[PDB]
DNA sequence: CTACCGATAAGCAGATCTCTCGATTGCGTAT
DNA sequence: ATACGCTCTCTGCTTATCGGTAG
RNA sequence: UAAAUCGAGAG
């Protein structure tokens, strides 16, 4: 029930409340109201590194330096060529 | 706005437009260049869609650009992975040049947007309706005749003439 | 586009007036464009030897998406002739691809002849 | 990074006794040219920190100046050693002009004066007091490429420009009396500077700015 | 270039010109080796042009960050930028904290509607205090003394504040935190000699902080 | 300056824009025009309205495997907890659909008999993607979590920004289906001036009969039915 | 503690060559 | 047949309000 | 005899 920084009901799936934002031990559903201890859910740790793009500068670019085969059905089946010659017109197929 | 630009190739003639106030903005369609005007017969599509790998999006518990959002006249159909995806679309290329699939009208645009490193969101989209710009290319496997739109255009090679063609890297 | 005008320069250079089949004062498309009476250097070289590399706003050709210059040029094609080199003359025509390329220009020259005038009749009322 | 303090200063005293010169009293080329070492021991104690209140100094008009301005006086330079201005500086400053008859004192401060030490500025006529910054005078302005050279004109050749192209005050050229060269010249409103131009087409010549 | 600067000159007498710029002379004593590094010690550098990545730990359950800031490596910025580790960690410390507690106080009032070592010597601990005392509410606080190549540090908030993003805030403040700066100077160049004489070409106007190098200029 | 346009016609070729804009504060808004001016609604209320949804469904619907992705994660977290905060009454599907018929009546020209529930329902089928039409309760809940995760997407610049200039997004209006819509709108507005009719009829007249049919024709002629004009 | 001097954030205004044709010009009650 | 009420600006200036001085 | 607005053009 617990994904990522927010918890969700196991009933229904509203949005339970936060945690710190209750009275302790007891968390209770906004709609279906079922009892949710404030035990086990200790650790809301979320990460978040920057974009890897939010800072450009000139020391950042320093680390970044006639016949056709066609898959018709699926992967499994073998590729399907459909060759058409210029020295006659004449086209066909070959699995 | 005023701009010529590469995607309007085939719809969009790029001489006939007035010199003046209106350069770029008043312009003309190339000859060949026929809009629709009625929807095509997409109940079908669904059908074989399904049979071809799509999973159906009514519990398939998937989202984003990293699986393939196959779409329809703007209803999300189902989720297949890009290269399944890429599959299908060729597929169903395949199957509307070659008139025998009841299910597939000839006028129904194809477009598939690869995966990309921040490019165009990803995805197969599929569009039958009214107002769309068609012009007719040749279809090279089956030497037939194809009816492509803008959208489906920008990511597909159509040599401009047979001598010009390339191995593997041209469908039209 | 550097080396695509390198290139230009290398053909005009060796093609005209050594290349031409009449010469000046007999050639006078050659006598109206040195004397100045009509026409330069580039217009008789475009003419004879190529139209060379088509510039749009200083760029090249504008790329879609998928990184195609033109439906008919492979995603990222490394050519000249894909970002807008046009190998040919007014003599000999030109292919598709380059047609529609000098199309963008000169329909990118057009737009700026009719801005142009628009920009400057205030900057002169104002100093009057 | 104090030489770099006492460089600073030295070249604002060098600039001061260029701008004093240039207003018409007399200072020989040997104040102006003043080696930086020169300079440390005529104002720089044992610690090397500089003071401020040996380099007040003071200056009177030559001898072309008087005959040709008969109204200026003695001049009275202070430097404040103070950081700041207050009210007590600035009136003492005042009085001090007073006391000693002073036609003119301009004043250099450190980084601001107080707008209560502000307001006893123009206290006293007829005896102005002008307000320069150190930091405004590490480099002299009419040294500068681009800058003419402004010469301020007596009376009488005020009276000759105004007769040979028959003017109102007025309907000269003006310049900003806040704008840096006219607080360098020390400019009262209504005389003129005589501007000698060097031109793209034809070489010096001459041009008139009244300050208003 | 062209009619817009037109536009700027006579019809409205900017004094916000779009590009300012400033030529500066070049005494003949100076070298262009000189040269080139004069310009870089002149021309801005945020303090997001070192940094290298940001991660925020964010543990609710008082609020818990873990602010850390990876750099580039201390020989790259030192030689880019001329910025040492010393000038770098007091910008953070006094500058960096500064504005980023300020914009979570503001954002709080709109809304109310490898493993780095853990042992530290004794000077560090009091360098910490010093922080934690000047600052709101940091707890914890440490720099790479050694090799200046990362710096984390704590930041508490109150149990009941919702959820903040505290990545958009470190980005926008650290393009705004500013290790060396001139006022109204952004860059400086040296571009190639024209009509014979050697000039630096900088982005900005500021005479009075020009007017200091006497050295150079 | 990010967001996601979207251009519905219904069978009839007739067209409704919806707009989510995404707010630096962290809430996407839904932006559509009824008459001739805007209006706005955050989207969670749309997206609850549409169907009977939980709030994990949402958060499954968006966020897909990509559990780890912390951008998403906060973002939706920061939507769903904004929502929860303006709005601690909506609970279920049908309340919010009340909520939204109560604020969308009086613009509507919505009926005295409408209940508000239906008349949010209407709301709803007159406004959000009208390309699913009816019925398609369930298509527009998932092309709006399509949107959302797109608008979420491209705020983190995992794409492109398209081009409406680019003659691939567009199409062309041919003239004869507006000349079908005008009149189709010239229709809409007959049918409000007999109505407006037999109501400057209530308030002055008196010689009323629903089931008349001489009141019918006689009340029928006093409108300008010269729609060819 | 309170009144003067600024110092921005926000709102508001006007504005960005000549010449030739054709076509239309409103409705909504009340009497 | 007929008369009277009506949804992608550039440059400033000008206003409102926020801090600091010193009185 | 007039005026706007729209539309089409010329240099
Ligand atoms: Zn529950």
């Amino acid at each position: 029930s617990v994904v990522g920084s927010l918890i969700f009901c196991l009933d229904c799936g509203d949005l339970l409340e936060n945690p710190n934002a209750v009275l302790g031990s007891n968390v209770e559903c906004s709609q279906c109201k079922a009892i949710y201890p404030k035990s086990q859910f200790s650790n809301l740790k979320v990460v978040t590194t920057t974009a890897d793009d939010a800072f450009p500068s000139s020391l950042r670019a320093k680390k970044s330096v006639n016949y056709h085969t066609l898959q018709l059905r699926s992967a499994d089946e073998g590729a399907t060529v459909f060759y058409t010659c210029t020295s006659c017109g004449y086209k066909f197929r070959t699995n | 706005v005023r701009k010529l630009l590469p995607e309007s190739w085939g719809f969009l003639c790029p001489v006939h437009t007035p010199d003046g106030s209106p350069c770029g903005l008043l312009n003309h369609f190339a000859h060949k260049c026929r809009i629709s005007t009625q929807q095509s017969d997409v109940s079908r599509i669904p059908s074989i869609l399904y049979s071809l790998g799509v999973a159906p999006a009514s519990h398939t518990f998937a989202a984003g650009p990293s699986l393939c959002c196959v779409q329809i006249d703007g209803k999300i159909i189902g989720w297949v992975s890009h290269e399944q995806g890429k599959i299908i679309a060729d597929t169903l290329r395949y199957w509307k040049v070659e008139g025998k699939t009841p299910g597939l009208p000839i006028d129904l645009e194809i477009g598939y947007v690869p995966p990309s490193t921040r490019g165009q969101y990803p995805g197969l989209y599929l569009f039958g309706g009214h107002s769309r710009m068609l012009r007719p290319v040749r279809y090279l496997p089956l030497d037939k005749e194809d009816i492509v739109g803008p959208f489906e255009q920008v990511y597909m090679n159509i040599a401009v003439t047979p001598q010009e063609i390339q191995n593997n890297v041209h469908t039209h | 586009s550097s080396k695509v005008n390198a290139i230009t320069s290398q053909v005009v250079s060796k093609c005209v007036p050594d290349g031409t089949m009449k010469k000046f004062p007999c050639n006078s498309m050659q006598a109206m464009a040195l004397s100045g009476a009509k026409g330069s250097n580039v217009n008789v070289s475009q003419i004879m030897c190529l139209l060379g590399q088509q510039a749009l706003e200083g760029r090249r050709v504008p790329v879609m998406v998928s990184g195609k210059t033109l439906p008919s040029f492979k995603p990222y094609e490394t050519d000249a002739m894909a970002g807008g080199y046009v190998k040919g003359r007014f003599y000999s025509g030109i292919k598709p691809q380059e047609y529609y390329f000098h199309c963008m220009a000169g329909r990118e020259g057009l737009i700026d002849t009719a801005v142009k005038t628009s920009r400057s009749g205030y900057l002169q009322r104002c100093l009057t | 990074e104090n030489e770099r303090n006492i460089s600073r200063l030295w070249r604002a005293f060098r600039t001061v006794k260029e701008m004093v010169k240039d207003r018409g009293y007399f200072i020989t080329q040997e104040e102006v040219e003043l080696p930086l070492e020169d300079f440390k021991a005529k104002y720089c104690d044992s610690m090397g920190r500089p003071q401020r209140k040996m380099m007040s100094f003071q200056a009177n008009p030559t001898e072309e100046s008087i005959s040709k301005f008969p109204d200026m006086g003695s001049l009275w330079v202070e430097f404040c050693d103070e950081p700041s201005v207050g009210v007590k500086t600035m009136k003492t400053f005042v009085i001090h002009i007073q006391e000693k008859n002073f036609q003119t004192g301009i004043f250099v401060y450190q980084n601001n004066i107080t707008p209560s030490a502000m307001k006893l500025v123009p206290s006293i006529p007829p005896a102005t007091i002008e307000t320069f910054n150190e930091a405004a005078l590490v480099v002299n302005i009419t040294h500068h490429e681009l800058v003419p050279k402004h010469i301020r004109l007596s009376s009488d050749e005020k009276r000759e420009l105004l007769k040979r192209y028959r003017l109102k005050e007025s309907q000269l050229p003006r310049i900003q009396r806040a704008d840096p060269v006219a607080l360098y010249l020390g400019l009262k409103r209504g005389e003129v500077v005589k501007i000698i131009r060097k031109s793209e087409t034809s070489g010096r010549y001459a041009s008139y700015r009244i300050c208003m | 270039l062209g009619i817009p600067r037109l536009r700027e000159i006579v019809m409205t007498a900017s004094a916000a010109i779009k590009t300012p710029q400033m030529t500066l002379p070049i005494w003949n004593d100076v070298s262009d080796e000189q040269a080139d590094t004069f310009c870089k010690s002149i021309s801005k550098v945020l303090l997001s042009e070192v940094i290298d990545k940001v991660i925020v730990t964010e543990t609710t359950g008082a609020r818990s960050y873990v602010i850390h800031m990876r750099f580039f490596d201390n020989n790259e910025y030192s030689e880019e930028y001329d910025v040492s580790k010393e000038e770098l960690q007091n910008v953070i410390s006094n500058q960096f904290i500064h504005l980023l507690e300020a914009a979570i106080v503001k954002e709080i009032k709109k809304q109310k509607r490898v493993e780095a070592n853990n042992n530290m010597n004794k000077v560090q601990r009091d360098r910490q205090s010093a922080i934690i005392s000047h600052h709101r509410f940091i707890t914890k606080y440490n720099f790479d003394d050694e090799s200046g190549k990362w710096c984390e540090f704590k930041l508490e908030l109150a149990a009941d504040t919702e959820k903040l993003l505290m990545v958009n805030i470190v980005e926008e403040i650290c393009r705004k935190s500013i290790i060396r700066q001139i006022p109204h100077i952004d860059r400086c160049v040296h571009p190639e000699p024209e009509n014979g004489k050697r000039v630096l070409v900088t982005e900005g106007v500021n005479f009075q902080a020009m007017w200091d190098q006497e050295a150079f200029i | 300056h990010y967001g996601i346009q979207i251009r519905s016609v219904r069978p009839d070729q007739t067209s409704q824009t919806n707009v989510l804009h995404y707010l630096n504060d962290g809430q996407v808004t839904f932006r559509f025009s009824w008459r001739k001016n805007e209006y706005l609604v955050p989207v969670v209320m749309i997206l609850k309205a549409l169907c009977h949804t939980s709030d994990r469904e949402i958060f499954d619907g968006i966020i897909g495997n990509d559990v780890k992705d912390s951008f998403l994660t906060d973002r939706l977290e920061l939507l769903l907890r904004g929502f929860k905060k303006r709005y601690p009454h909506l609970q279920n599907r049908t309340q919010v659909l009340q909520y939204l018929g109560d604020k969308f009546r009086v613009v509507f020209q919505a009926s005295p008999d409408q209940s508000d529930l239906e008349v949010g329902q209407e709301v709803l089928d007159r406004i959000v993607l009208v390309h699913l039409g009816k019925d398609g309760s369930q298509d527009k809940f998932r092309m709006l979590l399509f949107m959302i995760r797109k608008l979420y997407s491209l705020v983190a610049g995992e794409c492109s920004p398209d081009n409406p200039d680019a003659t691939q997004h567009q199409e062309v209006l041919l003239g004869g289906f507006l000349y079908g819509m005008i009149l189709k709108e010239k229709i809409d507005e007959y049918l409000q001036n007999i109505i407006a009719q037999v109501r400057m009829d209530i308030n002055r007249g008196m010689a009323i009969n629903f089931k008349d049919k001489r009141y019918m024709s006689r009340v029928l002629m006093r409108v300008n039915e010269n729609i060819g004009s």
